[PDB]
RNA sequence: GAUUAUUGGAGGUAGAGCACUGUUUGGACGAGGGGCCGGUUACCGAAUUCAGACAAACUCCGAAUGCCAAUUAAUUUAACU
RNA sequence: UGGGGCGGUCGCCUCCUAAAAGGUAACGGAGGCGCUCAAAGGUUCCCUCAGAAUGGUUGGAAAUCAUUCAUAGAGUGUAAA
RNA sequence: UCUGGUGACUAUAGCAAGGAGGUCACACCUGUUCCCAUGCCGAACACAGAAGUUAAGCUCCUUAGCGUCGAUGGUAGUCGAACUUACGUUCCGCUAGAGUAGAACGUUGCCAGGC
């Protein structure tokens, strides 16, 4: 036997997903990572390949001891509250290689209703 | 009663091997219980009491696998239900063995038991049953045809010989 | 843990006269006859057997 | 006698514009079945694997892996 | 009587002849071979011929190896009739062996012995020939 | 061990290397560390000789121009229709 | 095999035409299709 | 309309040559029917390690052809409608 | 229609002949079609290779079961590409 | 400004082997109460944790070992020309595939922490 690691089985998945999924500066990306601990945020034109925006679950503007979901809604709030100040329209959520559910279904619906238009 | 084996990784293990650190010992991860063909032309209602008694041999409901191909040699096509197995994890895992080594010599007439290997090189078993030592619960008072299992164990480690060091927890070797 | 469809299986006294491996289950559920504490406090059917007395090897 | 005198009329498959050539906004690129070529920026792909532009501007033939091909379509003039 | 097992084509297009030959053009297995200067199509009853002639003057002495084998299907049409109506049945089977090509090695017997082994396969064969030994420099 | 080499000059066409393959020349190429890459002509009986004494798998001081490298032989194309050689190739093993 | 036709109700229209056999289905069938008359979608079933 | 240089693609062109393969051949190796007592061996079949053939009904390349672009030069006042 | 007859043929699809594109003949070389599918269509999604050994109640030695290498060699309703 | 997220390039970027490592990271790990879940099974997916752990994954450093890349030279072939239609020859352009030497244990963009 041997046990599967996680990452490179989301990375597959996640390549299969960025297929019809990319950034235009007008609807840019909201690439999300998870890893075992915390949750990240990047908003990105892949067109250029550049990232515009940053939260995560590990800065210290938001840390604290809540859920890692609660924890996942702080990270949505950051994130569309740093976007807020430009560029705040409609986006696209990529979701990586994760179920929409739980922690990442948490941060979407956090980033939503707080202004950004996907 | 796990914790026997808690014991048995050092007790053995660290002992006549002496790793480098405790998550490096060897393992045991799933059972696999298949069953047999109990060719269902009319063994449909066969295949159904084999299933119930394998239920009553394992708290799981099984899965009832379906011939993979349609073949000649036998008359079979796809579909054709033809097997059930179980995979038992954890506690029912260790419920299972604790409780199965304790009867199944014991109802096996045998002084070896089952072989010194049987073992693929992967520490794996490759395990044959006759089928008397299970059904502790109901007996046979209700069956008619007899049954027969072939039973796996699977772990972590990764040589036949760490398997008997393994099998040296209650085993036939 | 798909509620229904599985047996009822319930650590139920396994308590032999030698050494009492009463760590088992299932659903042999006779009348609780001894429900030992440190043992399981259930059905006691499997009470004795030859299972930690006279092994064909381990006699 | 044989047994031996079918065919079948030819569709003529290949490509119908090259690299470098301007072309308008919904023209056939390339026919073939399969995709020998795949479709790259601004070229839709059609039901029988027909390849097509999508605006009108300049083709490119460019390979897409190790081992594969693409054609795209830049928008400038 | 050296023909394939099957075939998935019965009836081929007629080898090209014009060229030197491709690969073989080295004794590997004995001491000694037979090398053709010219280009014929080889008709494995003429291979049947050369073997056999070579055979028994060796007395069953060395060993022979065939560096050619005949995999081409070749028709004909059995009585001269009217023309195409359809390609003919199949009569016998060719190689295509072009200058350079080796044709025949032996091993286990001494040099003379050879050449005459070789001279009296030769002269069965529709091809120009030349013996030639191990390469080496 | 003592072959002599004459360096070609630039773009033999393929008319020349016949008529040079007509005479007793072969063609050769030299390269390894130690040099650059330099294209030579070697007299064929010589290599021959050369080869002969010292083996097949041996070594060769040959002249270049002003220097000797010491060599050996890493491939050969041979004919072998008319044998003879028709091109050798030389590393310089140091 | 073979052709039905595919009435709407209110439509006053048969305009849907498809195909099914029969041994796999012997019921008359249905569906919810545009019917341009009402526009919207209705209840069209095999004649 | 054209006709004739450099740069870019397309075909994976063929001629050649073998990039897994699919097929066909003469290499040399221990296990399985088996020779026998369920094996001892031979021969076979299949499996792994030299040299050939088709690649008309093939895979790794690419003379000449063709398609085209030049804010690019000599030719035909003819073009295409 | 390599005189005519007798025999064999009218259409469509796919290879090969067919010689970088495309096109290309023969009573030249090989094969299919004259439908099927209420899911074998759409869609978010979800979820995602055999065989080979290996060694096992069954064991056709392989049906199902287990480990690891295995190219889409598997698989793809239907012939080939 | 080392990692780590995330893009771009034909594996020169991969497999194999050998050696090191750890709370700003990163995984194994512990469990099923709850969201959710297995055509059985908390294996996976999901969630709640954080006792253990560098063993494996992962990172970093050594190997050319298997794959991958790969000239120069010289040959097959071939456009054009001239002999002649020889299983050809000659002149001139274009120069293969293979194989040799040799490369290669990746460069580069953006971001945030650590700094």
């Amino acid at each position: 036997i041997s046990k599967i690691d996680k990452n490179k089985v989301r990375l597959k998945r996640h390549a299969r997903v960025r297929t019809n999924l990319s950034g235009t500066a007008e609807k840019p990306r909201l690439n999300v990572y998870r890893s075992n601990k915390h949750i990240y945020a990047q908003i990105i034109d892949d067109n250029k390949g550049v990232t515009l925006a940053q939260a995560s679950s590990k800065d210290s503007d938001i840390a604290t001891t809540a859920t890692k979901v609660e924890l996942a809604t702080k990270v949505g709030e950051a994130i569309a509250k740093k976007a807020a100040d430009k560029g705040i329209k409609e986006i696209v959520f990529d979701r990586g290689g994760y179920l929409y559910h739980g922690r990442v279904k948490a941060l979407a619906e956090a980033a939503r209703e707080s202004g950004l238009e996907f | 009663l796990k914790e026997k084996f808690n014991t048995e990784v050092t007790e053995n293990l660290m002992k006549k091997f002496n790793y480098s650190s405790v998550m490096e010992v060897p393992k045991i991860d799933k059972i696999v219980v298949n069953m047999g063909v109990g060719d269902a032309v009319q063994n449909s209602k066969v295949l159904d009491n084999a299933v119930e008694e394998l239920e009553l041999i394992t708290g799981q409901k099984p899965l009832v696998t379906k011939a993979k191909k349609s073949i000649a040699t036998f008359r079979l096509r796809e579909g054709m239900p033809i097997g059930a197995k179980v995979t038992l994890r954890g506690e029912r895992m260790y419920e299972f063995l604790d409780k199965l080594i304790s009867v199944s010599l014991p109802r096996v007439r045998d002084f070896q038991g089952v072989s010194k290997k049987a073992f693929d090189g992967r520490g794996n078993y490759t395990l044959g049953v006759k089928e008397q030592l299970i059904f502790p619960e109901i007996d046979y008072d209700k069956v008619s045809k007899v049954r027969g299992m072939d039973i796996v164990i699977v772990t972590t480690a990764n040589t036949d010989e760490e398997a008997r060091e393994l099998l040296a927890n209650f085993g036939m070797p | 843990m798909k509620q229904g469809i599985h047996p009822e299986y319930h650590q139920v006294i396994f308590l032999d006269t030698t050494t009492n491996f009463k760590f088992l289950s299932g659903s042999t559920k006779t009348s609780s006859e001894m429900m030992e504490w440190e043992d399981g406090k259930e059905y006691p059917v499997i009470r004795l057997d030859i299972s930690s007395d006279s092994h064909p090897f381990y006699t | 006698s044989t047994k031996n005198g079918r065919d079948s009329e030819s569709k003529r498959l290949g490509a119908k514009r090259a690299d470098g050539q301007f072309v308008t906004g919904g023209s056939i690129l390339y026919r073939q079945r399969g995709t020998k070529i795949y479709p790259g920026e601004n070229v839709g792909r059609g039901g029988d694997d027909t390849l097509f532009a999508k605006i009108d501007g300049v083709v490119k033939f460019e390979r897409k892996g190790r081992d594969k091909k693409q054609v795209s379509v830049y928008a400038v003039a | 009587m050296l023909l394939p097992k099957r075939v998935k084509y019965r009836r081929q297009h007629r080898p090209k002849t014009t060229g030197r030959s491709k690969g073989g053009n080295y004794v590997t297995f004995g001491e000694f071979g037979l090398q053709a200067t010219t280009t014929s199509w080889i008709t494995s009853r003429q291979i049947e011929s050369a073997r056999i002639a070579m055979t028994r003057y060796m007395k069953r002495g060395g060993k022979v190896w065939i560096k050619i084998f005949p995999h081409t299907p070749y028709t004909k049409k059995p009585l001269e009739v009217r023309m195409g109506a359809g390609k003919g049945a199949v009569e016998g089977w060719i190689a295509v062996v072009k200058p350079g090509r080796i044709l025949f090695e032996v091993a286990g017997v001494s040099e003379e012995v050879a050449r005459e082994a070789l001279r009296l396969a030769s002269h069965k064969l529709p091809v120009k020939t030349k013996f030639v030994k191990r390469e080496e420099l | 061990a003592s072959l002599k080499s004459i360096i070609r000059q630039g773009k033999q066409t393929r008319s020349d290397l016949k008529q040079l393959r007509k005479s007793g020349k072969v063609p050769a190429v030299v390269y390894g560390y130690g040099t650059k890459n330099v294209s030579v002509k070697v007299d064929e009986v010589e290599f021959i000789k050369v080869i002969r004494e010292v083996g097949r798998n041996g070594v060769i001081e040959l002249g270049v121009g002003s220097k000797t490298i010491k060599v050996m032989v890493a491939d050969y194309q041979f004919d072998p229709l008319k044998n003879q050689i028709t091109h050798i190739d030389f590393l310089a093993i140091n | 095999r073979v052709n039905v036709t595919l009435a709407c109700t209110e439509c006053g229209d048969r305009n849907y035409i498809t195909t099914k056999n029969k041994r796999n289905n012997p019921e008359r069938i249905e569906m919810k299709k545009y019917c341009p008359r009402l526009n919207k979608y209705t209840l069209h079933r095999e004649t």
